[PDB]
């Protein structure tokens, strides 16, 4: 099962609560789960839904926790690996009512999915990225130590997505090492991609 | 445990015994008998014979698995020993560990020194015409050929034909900076020299 | 200490001017230095001075230098939000020397394949700007 | 450079401490409030012994004498 | 206690007049030691008990202002004062202040009020 | 002990009730779950000094206290958490004060004065080389 | 695959056949000693006078030999590919066999040193935990508030850092669930193929 | 299978593995090695020279030694953590396959140091902070520019706080009005009354 | 208001400073002094304590029972957490200090010695 | 629970039938709770037209006494038996004892939620995320071929200056160690429920 | 206590292929009690001449008074 | 600067949707100047004015930012060079209009870009006072002239973070120190009175 070898306790709890729940309330809750996955703050809207449904907060918490887990584990699977027929079968082993299964399936496979995939791909980053890169190229004509220098250098400034920024000067012997290193890594990324496509894809 | 240790290119999904009853043990016995021929196990075994557990007949099956498992650990390394050592290093340190931590920095310095002595340095410069831009791969290959880091031979040779040799490591100018000094600043230099004459 | 400072000042002036050997000989005698000391300067300057002048030329007047480049290549396999990945990742480490503080700062940057090619294209612009000077 | 915005003082006795039952020594404590460039205002406080105050006060009387005859 | 000679010798004498007590000669050595060290020890206890900043030094100069970039002619004098402060066992800070002839006299009268406060308190017992 | 047995039994049944509820994503937590799972904000204890009417007040001080110029004591603080902290520390000081030698006190103040009198009564590179060689 | 010896690197190594193999064995000893501990230039002028060559001749030969061992260990080049790399140099079988043994004797130790150079990410060191129940506060006198106090110890650049943190019970059950799923991934058929095929 | 010294859990696989390395020593030197590790747990240092000197009996390599010290430290600490007696420990180490003579020896050393172990393990248990000391000075204020006569006491406190053993204490220094001081002392006495009801 | 209270001026000297104001403004100010004199004087005393490098602004405390740890399963150790807010350089800095039963006893025993001196002056 | 002489005298005046009738007692008592719990600092909270005959020095003194006792009773978790004992000590009659308990019971939960919101705490972990990578190469070392985990904890507290995420890396052995520690901690919560 | 300087031309930038801007960089070393600080300042071509013109006025008024 | 793409040119077709030529002109001018954060603000401005989708507005601001800076970086001096950048299928009246706008601003763009280069911190203002020192705590009388030099200095605010972008430093000079640096700075002046160095 896409839920792993042993059913998470929050999913088992939620699946027995669904028998008592009006489909109108289920579909209202499901929107909050999906929009929370896209990063939207929903806390006040959930509270209003609670008193509207007369759900105590102990049951809201169990329902919301169980729905989040089910969608998280399904949406992390590529379309090669979970497909509508096997998803629908596996959810029926949880004894989820068939009408609610259709609503869940529409979230995992319908037109909501591409925006969810975009948000899920953002979470692979762990180190910061280059946000900006600026330079100037200078030639030194004279200096305190030399009447004539005539030596080039590159002044560089990086801004990272961390919000950190660095300004530093690069000797041309050091720029050659940087340029070499970057082209080398690009060759070795391309070689690794060809290993993967010819051995891991089959 | 021997099966999963081998990793012999099969989608081996199966469950350990867990002191399970009849039922689970039967399903596992079918799976083991299914996996063995895909591993090219020379010795046959049967699911009923697993339940009766004919040690005399299961012994050669185990001999295959144990021999293959040992070989695989000898190349991949013993994980459980590495865990035991990691539990030591978390709170203890042998005299040879303290020694290594002491001399670590001076050792590291020697290899970054050698890396600078023998760094790749730019031997060639490519022409600005006949744009190589047509794909990323031939641009990146052309860049590495500038450092000598070479139809594979024909690809190199057609790329190498777009290049000129070099002999200098730092780009120091032959006083040609006057051309860019005068050609763009000199009017401003004339204004400033005139005004700071007139002001005094 | 005064003598060492005096010798340093003599050699510092020789670097700044980039004095030719015969001119250096005359200037030493002009301060009434004895012939053997003046000749000793000229010999020592002749071989070693040209390397020293180059070593001065590479000096930087800035609070920070780039000092070290280093990289690691990784393959992403999974994360908590997606399974079954096969993505090359590069981590670049730039070691920046802050000579005001005599301290080296290590800057770590992630790149995807498209991001590293974009960075490469900027370095290729810098090199063409540098190549325009020669 | 910096400019004084305000000057305040207090006179007190240090009576007792955990290490010394009878300290019983007087001090003068001064608070200086200074304005920085762009008018940023900050405070600094320091204690003086009574001999230190007498010297501090004595030297400001020298400043006032030279500043007239400058 | 910061003992005076009567307190010191009475306390030490009681220490002599007990089982295993010190000798009178040992007490005499202690008293000679304590005479010189009493000054140094007391001041050390003051420093140990202080964890506000203290005045480490005062320095000053007086200048004649003469010309600036824009003001072609100036003559009014100015006093520049450097104040050195630090906490016990820590590096000194330096605070530098600049005063005209008027603010010099405003501060000077403020210090005269400190002295007249002290003089009152010690005269009140009269 | 019976009293500590009652405490530990109360502790254990609280942990059950907390383990029995799943973790909920922070963007979905209603205020009850914000408290249990730590995404609510606590507010620091901050006390402000109050003015209180005094029954024994007479004359012009009473004429102030009898008027709208003296606000009702808890309403003198805008925020309820600071309002609570202010009343708590005000009442705490009253207990310290009311729960707490004249010759001994006068003697000490005279001892301090003598120390003040006794204390006062002491009044009773190529650049630097070029400078050094050619511009100094 | 093979080593691409640069022409200057070849020219430095050309000193090796100029002297007895017993001296090359001494160069091998001092080469790996420098990798182990750090370089000491004072020996180069000694060997220079003993061999009647310049100190730079000794330095270039020895520092070239260290780089041969370092690059071989970095690549983990096979014994067969090593020989095919070295036979571009002309010297005789005795020296070729000496160099091959000197490589295989030391590649595993050198690779341990070379692993210290990688980009320096922060990493886990240790974790401590304590189960606390809060029973009273200045403002409210009877409570039960259970929490797990956590102290997380980390390494970076060889410097230890520590962070003191808190969880409630239900969050701690979430933390274990997620990081158990992390460990489960290395057992999935996808990651098994990577380990099996990317080698 | 579950074991008391494991905390009512099945035995870790690295522990069950390295229990077979203990059987490789003589019973007489397994007992001597326990004494060295147990001394370290009691804070009395560790003698790596002796550990290596005796384990030469079994011709251990340094990976054996590391794994042996690690497993002895785990067994002894975890039995003491859960207050397991040597009678239980001996029986349940034998279930894991440790020879009966080796089991014996190992538990007659635990039996001797069980009580001082638990006192040390309580001292080592997780702390966020420790109050190392207190200093105070009381001042009397006479007059000010801001108030012509004051005549009020004031208190200064300095608190020495230690974040980790073997580190200098941080001073927290502050000044207080006599009203603030009175309320602080009264509040600390109320906290202490509650503390004394718990233990 | 700060100046006239700090100097303990007589009412006649205050009237003489108010001679220029409207009679109702004169009378208003004299009434504000009489009704608020004692409250202002306490504010000044609080400001004299601020002639120091750091001041305790506020505190809070929590009592907790530690039930177990990774080191020992039957830990049952009472602990006090004391939170201090210390104003320094115009900013308020949070500090926390954790104490056992014995550390808290040493703290209280020390503050009781200080309180004995305070009460000889107070 | 101790109460200063100032608070006790305020209650002794609320106990009078002369100073306060049963109507004014109810209105002042309600104003006491309101001024504690309302976020509006309603300066007119005492301006009820039925309170206007009471001396404004006495009125504002008894209002602060009531509010101070409410906070002290709340903090000490006072039961009705404790409340009724102290009120009868102050000579309250059976009607006013009932009135005070009725208002206190209505507000008890709001008061206890307020008193419990005051404090500071450690940074609270709220979530975790992980990445699995296979390590290929370094510019100094080929054939590394080892997995690493990249872990981030999300913390959510502002009681002291902090940064919201803690990131660190684990090997297979380091992550297996970490998970074992958290499950050891979780097993101790389970034991504590057996108390 | 010390001054260092670098006189140069900006030939190219990330925003413009060709630039041609003259600049002066100064490093000022400033004693600040027990310690020293480095102050880095870049001047344009017009700023350099304005700076040099002012500091020559300074010299002149330092050589005459009253 | 990287070249443009058909996707960017399709975003420029959104200018056909735009309400007026000056709205195009405004978007061209601001997209050159705008930072990334400014582009978020300008994106709201673009959506409000155009009422096109946020995707069209964002791609349009990206296309103009890329197009304008590409011309400014190369310094294309003629319409013919600019027009070559556009594809042949583009809306010719819009393409001609853009060329007109680009010609006017390009002179201003190189001037604005040249000011905002990266650098060390820039000198903003210079002030000086000469005093004669007359007495001190340690010498009864003196007659030593001194210069106090006051400099106001600005750093790129992205590098400052918490600190203010501009600061002041005083520096005191004796004439001995002053004379030393007047020589140093005079060298550079001599070598520009004739328009190239010695």
């Amino acid at each position: 099962s896409f839920l792993g070898a042993q059913l998470p306790p929050e999913v088992a709890a939620m699946a027995r609560l669904l028998g008592d729940l009006d489909r109108s309330t289920f579909r209202k809750l499901l929107k909050f789960v999906v929009s929370s996955l896209q990063g939207e703050d929903c806390r006040e809207a959930v509270q209003r839904l609670g008193v509207s449904a007369n759900l105590p907060e102990e049951q809201l918490g169990a329902l919301l926790a169980g729905m989040h887990t089910l969608l998280q584990q399904a949406l992390r699977l590529p379309p090669t690996s979970l497909k509508p027929d096997t998803f629908r079968d596996q959810l029926q082993e949880l004894c989820i009512p068939q009408d609610l299964v259709g609503d869940l399936a529409s979230v995992v496979f319908g037109s909501q999915r591409p925006l969810l995939d975009s948000v899920a791909q953002q979470q692979g980053a762990w180190l910061p990225h280059v946000a900006d890169f600026r330079w100037r190229v200078d030639v030194a004509i004279s200096t305190s130590a030399l009447a004539r220098s005539l030596q080039p250098s590159v002044l560089m400034q990086l801004k990272l997505s961390d919000g950190s920024a660095y300004r530093f000067e690069v000797p041309t012997a050091k720029f050659q090492e940087l340029r070499y290193s970057v082209a080398l890594v690009l060759k070795e990324m391309a070689d690794l991609e060809k290993r993967c496509e010819r051995r891991l894809q089959d | 445990w021997c099966i999963t240790t081998c990793n012999f290119d099969v989608d081996v999904d199966l469950l350990f015994q867990e002191n399970s009853t009849i039922g689970q043990k039967i399903a596992l016995s079918e799976k083991i008998v299914s996996v063995l021929p895909r591993m090219k196990c020379p010795h046959q075994l049967e699911p009923h014979q697993i339940q009766g557990m004919d040690f005399i007949h299961i012994f050669p099956v185990v001999q295959w698995l144990v021999k293959r498992a040992i070989e695989t650990k000898e190349e991949m390394g013993d994980y459980i020993r590495s865990y035991s050592v990691s539990q030591f290093q978390k709170t203890y340190s042998l005299p040879e560990d303290d020694d290594f931590i002491k001399r670590k920095e001076k050792a590291i310095k020697t290899v970054v020194d050698l890396s600078e002595v023998y760094k790749p340095r730019r031997k060639y410069k490519r022409h600005q015409g006949a744009e190589e831009l047509l794909d990323e791969e031939s641009r990146i290959h052309a860049t590495l050929l500038e450092y000598g880091r070479r139809a594979e031979e024909q690809r190199i040779q057609s790329l190498m034909t777009k290049m000129t040799a070099m002999a200098n490591e730092e780009s120091r100018l032959t006083a040609s900076s006057v051309g860019q000094i005068v050609g763009l600043c000199s009017a401003e230099i004339k204004q400033i020299v005139s005004e700071y004459a007139e002001k005094q | 200490h005064l003598v060492l400072e005096t010798i340093s000042f003599i050699l510092e002036q020789a670097v700044y001017h980039n004095v030719k050997p015969a001119a250096l000989q005359q200037q030493l005698e002009n301060i009434h230095l004895r012939q053997d000391k003046a000749e000793a300067f000229v010999n020592t300057w002749s071989s070693m001075g040209q390397e020293t002048v180059e070593k001065f030329r590479q000096r930087i007047l800035a609070p920070c230098k780039l000092e070290t480049v280093g990289w690691q290549l990784n393959l992403q396999m999974a994360h908590s939000a997606q399974a079954k990945l096969k993505s090359p990742q590069a981590v670049l480490q730039l070691g920046v020397n802050n000579e005001d503080s005599k301290s080296l700062e290590k800057v770590l940057v992630e790149f995807s394949h498209k991001e590293l090619f974009d960075f490469y294209n900027k370095l290729e612009t810098i090199q063409a700007q540098l190549d325009s000077l020669t | 450079t910096n400019q004084l915005v305000d000057f305040q003082w207090k006179l007190g006795m240090a009576v007792s401490s955990d290490t010394c039952r009878s300290l019983k020594y007087p001090y003068v404590a001064v608070m200086l409030k200074v304005a920085d460039h762009s008018g940023q205002v900050k405070t600094k406080c320091f204690e003086m012994t009574i001999p230190q105050f007498q010297n501090f006060y004595r030297q400001f009387k020298e400043i006032a004498a030279v500043i007239e005859t400058v | 206690a910061d003992m005076d000679f009567n307190q010191l010798e009475a306390f030490l004498t009681a220490q002599t007049k007990k089982q295993g007590g010190i000798t009178s000669d040992q007490a005499a050595v202690i008293s000679k030691f304590w005479k010189s060290h009493k000054t140094k020890i007391r001041e050390s206890l003051m420093n140990q008990s202080r964890w506000n900043s203290g005045l480490r030094g005062l320095s000053w100069r007086v200048d004649g202002k003469s010309q600036s970039r824009h003001s072609a002619q100036i003559h009014t004098p100015v006093a520049i004062i450097e104040l050195e402060l630090g906490k016990y066992g820590q590096e000194s800070e330096f605070l530098c202040l600049e005063f005209d002839e008027v603010k010099v006299n405003q501060i000077l009268k403020t210090l005269s009020e400190v002295e007249e406060s002290i003089s009152t308190l010690i005269s009140q017992p009269n | 002990a019976g009293d500590s047995a009652i405490l530990l039994r109360a502790i254990g049944s609280q942990i059950r009730d907390q383990l029995a509820l799943p973790w909920v994503p922070p963007h979905l937590r209603t205020p009850k779950l914000q408290h249990l799972q730590g995404s609510a904000l606590q507010k620091p204890f901050h006390a402000s000094r109050l003015v209180v009417p005094e029954l024994s007040s007479r004359g012009e001080p009473r004429e102030f206290q009898a008027s709208p110029l003296l606000l009702p004591v808890p309403t003198q603080v805008p925020q309820p958490v600071g309002r609570v902290a202010s009343l708590l520390e005000h009442h705490a000081l009253q207990l310290c004060q009311q729960t707490g030698t004249r010759a001994q006190r006068q003697r000490l103040q005279k001892q301090l004065t003598e120390h003040l009198r006794q204390s006062w009564g002491l009044l009773g590179s190529r650049f630097t080389h070029s400078e050094k060689f050619t511009f100094h | 695959m093979l080593l691409e010896l640069s022409e200057e690197h070849k020219e430095h190594l050309a000193f090796l056949p100029q002297v007895d193999s017993a001296v090359v064995a001494e160069f091998g000893r001092i080469a790996v000693e420098f990798l182990r501990r750090g370089a000491n230039p004072k020996i180069y002028e000694g060997a220079a006078r003993k061999l009647n060559v310049s100190s730079d001749t000794v330095q270039h030969g020895v520092e070239g030999l260290t780089y041969l061992l370092t690059e071989s260990s970095k690549l983990m080049i096979s014994e067969l590919d090593f020989q095919d790399s070295v036979f571009v140099l002309g010297f005789s079988e005795e020296l070729n066999k000496l160099l091959l043994q000197l490589y295989l004797d030391n590649r595993k130790e050198i690779r341990t040193i070379l692993s210290e150079l990688a980009p320096s990410l922060p990493s886990y060191h240790n974790l401590e935990w304590r189960l606390d129940v809060q029973l009273a506060s200045r403002s409210l006198r009877q409570q039960i508030k259970p929490a797990v106090t956590i102290k997380l110890h980390l390494n970076q650049n060889g410097d230890h850092n520590t962070k003191v943190l808190q969880t409630d019970p239900a969050t701690l059950l979430h933390l274990v669930q997620q990081l158990e799923q992390a460990l489960e991934e290395m057992k999935t058929n996808h990651c098994r193929r990577v380990v099996r095929n990317i080698k | 299978m579950r074991f008391r010294f494991c905390g009512d859990l099945d035995c870790p696989d690295w522990v069950l593995a390295e229990i077979s390395t203990l059987a490789k020593m003589s019973s007489v030197k397994l007992r001597l090695l326990c004494s060295q590790v147990l001394k370290e747990l009691l804070g009395q240092g560790i003698d790596y020279e002796k550990i290596l000197k005796l384990t030469a009996d079994a011709k251990f390599e340094s990976g054996d030694v590391k794994a042996t010290v690690a497993v002895l430290s785990f067994i002894l600490s975890s039995a003491a953590k859960h207050s397991v007696d040597g009678e239980s420990l001996s029986s349940e180490l034998q279930q894991l396959g440790l020879p009966k003579e080796h089991a014996a020896s190992l538990c007659r050393c635990y039996e001797e140091k069980q009580s001082p172990l638990q006192k040390h393990l309580r001292v080592c248990s997780l702390r966020m902070n420790r109050l190392a000391g207190v200093g105070w000075r009381v001042d009397y204020t006479l007059s000010s520019s801001l108030l012509q006569s004051v005549e009020e006491p004031m208190v200064h406190l300095r608190l020495e706080v230690a974040a980790a053993p073997g580190t200098p204490a941080q001073p927290v220094a502050m000044s207080l009005s006599a009203d603030k001081f009175q309320v602080l002392l009264a509040e600390l006495k109320q906290a202490q009354t509650l503390m004394s009801s718990l233990g | 208001f700060k100046a006239i209270v700090g100097k303990n001026l007589p009412d006649e000297e205050i009237f003489q400073q108010l001679n220029q104001l409207n009679s109702l403004h004169q009378e208003t100010i004299m009434k504000c002094v009489k009704s608020r004199k004692d409250e202002i004087k306490q504010a000044l005393s609080r400001e004299i304590v601020a002639i120091s490098s750091a001041q305790l602004q506020d505190f809070d405390w929590q009592v907790k029972l530690a039930l177990s740890s990774d080191k020992i399963a039957a830990l049952r150790m009472p602990l006090l957490s004391l939170h201090l807010d210390v104003k320094e350089n115009g900013e308020v800095k949070p500090y926390s200090i954790e104490m056992s039963r014995e550390e808290l006893q040493n703290l209280i025993q020390s503050l009781e010695a200080a309180n004995k001196v305070v009460l000889q002056l107070k | 629970m101790e109460l200063s002489e100032s608070v006790q005298k305020g209650f002794q005046m609320l106990a009078d039938p002369r100073s306060f009738d049963s109507n004014a007692f109810t209105l002042l008592l309600r104003a006491a709770f309101q001024s504690l719990l309302d976020a509006q600092a309603d300066e007119a909270v005492l301006d009820h037209p039925d309170l206007k005959h009471i001396d404004p020095v006495v009125l504002k003194h008894c209002h602060a006494a009531a509010a101070t006792y409410i906070l002290e009773a709340g903090k000490h978790r006072a039961d009705k038996s404790t409340l009724s004992t102290y009120l009868e000590d102050c000579k309250f009659d059976r009607e006013r004892i009932e009135l005070f308990c009725t208002e206190y019971q209505n507000n008890k939960n709001s008061l206890e939620i307020l008193l419990g919101s005051i404090g500071r705490s450690l940074p609270h972990i709220t979530d975790v995320s992980w990445r699995l990578e296979y390590q290929i190469k370094t510019n100094q070392l080929h054939r590394m071929y080892r997995p690493a985990y990249l872990v981030t904890l999300s913390v959510q507290n502002t009681d002291s200056p902090s940064y919201p995420e803690i990131s660190f890396s684990c090997s297979m052995e380091q992550l297996q160690d970490l998970v074992g520690k958290l499950k050891d901690a979780s097993k101790s919560l389970e034991r504590a429920t057996q108390l | 206590i010390d001054m260092e300087w670098k006189f140069g031309v900006t030939s190219g930038s990330s925003e413009l292929e060709k630039v041609g801007s003259i600049f002066l960089q100064l490093k000022l070393v400033v004693k600040k009690g027990n310690q020293t600080e480095n102050v880095y300042i870049e001047l344009t071509l017009p700023q350099f001449y304005s700076f040099l013109h002012e500091m020559e006025r300074v010299r002149t008024s330092m050589e005459c008074f009253c | 600067m990287a070249a443009l793409t058909a996707e960017h040119f399709a975003a420029l077709q959104s200018l056909l949707k735009a309400s007026s030529k000056d709205v195009v002109r405004q978007l061209c001018q601001e997209s050159f100047s705008s930072s990334a954060l400014g582009l978020k603000k300008l994106l709201d401005v673009t959506c409000s004015s155009l009422s096109v989708t946020q995707e069209e507005a964002e791609e349009l601001l990206q296309a103009l930012h890329r197009l304008t800076r590409l011309v400014a970086f190369r310094d294309l001096s003629s319409a013919e060079a600019i027009l070559a950048l556009f594809p042949e299928n583009f809306h010719q009246n819009l393409k001609n209009l853009l060329t007109k706008i680009i010609l006017e601003h390009v002179s201003t763009w190189r001037t604005e870009a040249q000011a905002n280069q990266i650098s060390l911190p820039r000198l903003v203002d210079l002030d000086w006072r000469v005093d004669i020192k007359t007495s001190s705590d340690s010498i009864s009388r003196m007659a030593v002239p001194t210069c106090l030099l006051q400099m106001k200095i600005q750093e790129d605010p992205s590098l400052c973070g918490d600190k203010p972008s501009i600061s002041a430093v005083t520096v005191e000079l004796s004439k001995e120190t002053l004379d030393t640096m007047l020589d140093g700075l005079g060298r550079i002046r001599d070598q520009l009175s004739a328009v190239a160095s010695k």
